[PDB]
């Protein structure tokens, strides 16, 4: 029946599930309980001023699992959307955060990709992160949401707002279909690998740009780090270098983006997160993306990659380039300092 | 008679049906009815332990008795919740 | 008092 | 679909004939609801205002408006009331 | 759709919309709830030593519909039936009492019937009692309810306990068949019977009983009084006295009964609650069942007619011929004082 | 949790 088709969307949780992570600094609240804090957010935003401190201390404090039952719950009473609600309630940076926080991973991935691509200039650098950084799981789910939402493909999309060995390394990646290497080493595969990166790189002139494009999209990640290492037997440079040296442009900007997250990630978001902070003032929209994406994924290993390279911690740096609210949703996404 | 009637006597047989005339229902039973009433259902669930587990939250199970409140009590929960998406978002 | 869970999604 | 499915599904809809387009019952069309359902009750009942005398207590009943969770409780102990009987009496 | 049965034997109360009769002593309690007087009874039992006050204050102030909520509520909570709980908790005459109060009028009139059948050889002053004071519609339920608690006929009952024309005059009596006369009048009828029952008794030697059986059986009340007053005319006697002259035994004692209720009912009840404390000591069986059956009824009457003959309140002799928790239950039962 | 009325008889 009709009965059966509703019947087969659902379940409850509050031992629900089992994706943990040790290496996000957010983790599920202990006593939840999503219909007195739908509750308390709605007394929040009635309030004339709008309490902030409650719907920030609340939301920064759930799970996104959690935050999704919330905003349900929410739905439910008011017989109005949460995110709606929020957008109207809050502004500036803070607004920014909370609605990011309110989306599921894949959405705000895809909603952020879709920001990007309208118009002429791409936003370039938000495309590259997202591309560069997500799994073939997180990316393939990016693809059905992406299509839910905008009633289009996002492979699509990236033709029309890319062109040239741009369009063609981020179709490549966006494919999310990137080789496991789980146990077994090949190791001539490696050689072999590392001697084409160099044979359609510094050793030619101009380059071979495809060439580049299959073995950084396909390998395994591992087998990646490995081929890049015994790269150097052949190359006077190191991959990161070599890039700057045979390419330029968005091209460049890719591959840059694309081979440190394969060498390390969560370094590759601290670096990220300093650039953010480093100079007058702060790019606040680099800031936020990443403290809301890795949030549940890397965010305690980007702590400790931060500090080890800088020196001081990633919750200092935050207090110093962000005050009030918007701050303390920033703090409570990081965690604590190192 | 009223189709309503249908609906109310069908639980009524249904709880017993399984329950046996040992009269109440185990985990083991409930999970038999679920999947018999609504196969696709569970097994559409991350948690397989959802049914075995489920039981803490229910009427009262405390000593893994489902009495007719408490399989009544599961239903109110799927049959509210059906209702709220499908008018949420349906036609 | 039929007290009870509810389901989301 | 199993009986259970098209029951769970008729204990729905039917309320949202009578909740009218506005999502609340009112008192009025509730009455005119109760009524539908079922050929051997309202008669038995002596009292005229039964149906607004079931109106009170249930669930939430202070506003004019009785929600799907409600009503729900109207079946909840009129069902379990008649599956009482069917035990310490017809089984 | 065996519901459908199930389902139509319920209610919610109901609440009432009908009167407790108006000349009913018992009325239906203030504010009323069914679960705490059942609590209070409970623990009222469970107490060392029966708290014996508590459970009579509570269910002689409540009407029968609420004892019989009260006696629901009380097997809910407790899994056991109030009736028998009640039944070793207490003794002697206010076990009779309370026992009586618990059953509705027409479960209590039956059982009465049913305990004074037994017998060759039985009590007919009850048989006499309950079948001569009964209405239409009360007798009906007698015979309804009767069925469903001893499987046979409050009819063939009557039939294999008695015998003669008492027998036919009980028959006749107990099927509640009795004519309505309304507004309209018949002043040919009253003569035409006035006539039959002097032609029957005292015009002659030996008596013609179905003709007084059938006119005093089938005839209305309102028309019966009028008979016995034109019966004057053709008779040096009263009915009552030529009752005595015609006919003995058990059906004099029937036909006695049967004028008092036709001419003056509450009386006959002040008559028979008089007699019932008269002698030295008391008949306490007579007088429970009609405190008991009358309460809800007419025992406001009973009490009027009560204090004009005799001089004294109903309220007087109860507290002169019982005393203890017997007692004051007779007396809310009573009402007040006169 | 909700509250049903109650039914006798």
């Amino acid at each position: 029946s009709t009965v059966h088709e509703i019947l087969c969307k659902l379940s409850l949780e509050g031992d629900h599930s089992t994706p943990p992570s040790a290496y996000g600094s957010v983790k599920p609240y202990t006593n939840f309980d999503a219909e007195r804090d739908a509750l308390n957010i709605e007394t929040a935003v009635k309030t004339k001023g709008v309490d902030e401190v409650t719907i920030v201390n609340i939301l920064t404090n759930r799970s996104n699992v959690q935050r999704q039952d919330i905003a349900f719950a929410y739905q439910r009473r008011t017989k109005k959307e949460l995110p709606s609600a929020l957008k109207s309630a809050l502004s500036g940076h803070l607004e920014t955060v909370i609605l990011g926080l309110l989306k599921t991973p894949a959405q705000y991935d895809a909603s952020e990709l879709k920001a990007s691509m309208k118009g002429l200039g791409t936003d370039e650098d938000s495309l590259i992160e997202i591309i560069c950084s997500r799994t073939n799981q997180e990316l393939q789910e990016i693809n059905r949401v992406y299509k839910e939402m905008y009633k289009t493909d996002l492979e699509k999309d990236i033709i029309s707002d890319t062109s040239g060995d741009f369009r063609k390394l981020m179709v490549a990646l966006a494919k999310g279909r990137r080789a496991e290497d789980g146990s077994v080493i090949d190791y001539e595969l490696i050689d072999q690998d590392a001697r084409e990166l160099y044979d359609a790189g510094v050793k030619r002139k101009g380059t071979d740009v495809p060439k580049w494009i299959s073995i950084m999209t396909e390998r395994s990640v591992c087998h990646l780090q490995k081929v890049f290492e015994r790269y150097k037997s052949y190359s006077p440079y190191d991959m990161l270098e070599s890039i700057k040296k045979e390419v330029k442009g968005d091209l460049e900007n890719a591959f840059l983006n694309l081979v440190q997250c394969i060498q390390n990630k969560p370094l590759y978001f601290a670096d990220r997160l300093y650039d953010s902070m480093k100079g007058k003032g702060t790019r606040d929209k680099v800031l936020i993306r990443i403290m809301v994406s890795r949030s549940e994924v890397d965010m305690l290993k980007i702590r400790s990659e931060f500090k080890r390279k800088y020196g001081k911690s990633l919750y200092y740096y935050i207090q110093q380039d962000t005050k009030g609210d918007y701050q303390k949703a920033l703090l409570y996404l990081c965690g604590g300092d190192d | 008679p009223s189709q309503m009637e249908h609906a109310m006597e069908t639980m009524m047989f249904t709880f017993h049906k399984f329950a046996g005339d040992k009269g109440y229902l185990t985990k083991e039973d409930l999970r038999v009815l679920m999947e018999k009433e609504f196969p696709g259902f569970l097994e559409n669930q991350k948690d397989p332990l959802a049914v075995d587990k489920i039981m803490k939250d229910l009427d009262q199970c405390r000593d893994g008795k489902v009495g007719f409140q408490s399989f009544f009590s599961l239903i109110a929960g799927l049959t509210i919740a059906c209702n709220d998406y499908f008018v949420v978002h349906m036609k | 008092p039929t007290f009870f869970p509810r389901f989301e999604f």
